[PDB]
C-alpha cells in the first residue's frame, strides 16, 4: 500500500524519496564602470618690444 | 422546545469544506476544454493516476 493518492491533483513530491525535475536555467550578469578626469592649462606673457624714453627706467 | 430555537451550544458548530472535481456523463453539455485548460489537465492527471499516460 502506497497510501492515499489524489486523483485530479497534479503529481507533486510529498514525502522523502519522491523525485522532482529541476530545469537548470541560470543567467546572471552584473557590470560596473567609472572614470574621473581633471585638467588645467595656463599661459601668461608680457613683452615690451619698444620702450619709450620716459618708461625706460621702469 | 424554544431554547433550542433561540440559542446554540458552545463547541457545537458547523464547518465548511471545499474541493475540486470532475463531472462526467453529460449529454454534450460539458466544458469546451479549449477555454478551460484545467479540465483537460486534471483529466490527464486522473488518467495518469489510473495508469494511462496520454
Amino acid at each position: 500500500n502506497y497510501g492515499y493518492q489524489p486523483l485530479f491533483e497534479d503529481r507533486r513530491p510529498r514525502n522523502i524519496g519522491d523525485t522532482l525535475t529541476i530545469v537548470l536555467q541560470e543567467n546572471v550578469s552584473a557590470s560596473k564602470s567609472s572614470s574621473a578626469n581633471a585638467s588645467r592649462d595656463g599661459k601668461t606673457s608680457f613683452g615690451f618690444d619698444t620702450v619709450p624714453r620716459y618708461l625706460q627706467g621702469l | 422546545e424554544r431554547i433550542r430555537d433561540l440559542t446554540s451550544v458552545q463547541g457545537v458548530r458547523e464547518n465548511s469544506l471545499i474541493g475540486y472535481g470532475l463531472v462526467v456523463g453529460l449529454d454534450g453539455t460539458g466544458d469546451q476544454t479549449t477555454q478551460t485548460p484545467f479540465t483537460t489537465q486534471t483529466l490527464n492527471n486522473m488518467l495518469s493516476q489510473l495508469g494511462i499516460t496520454v
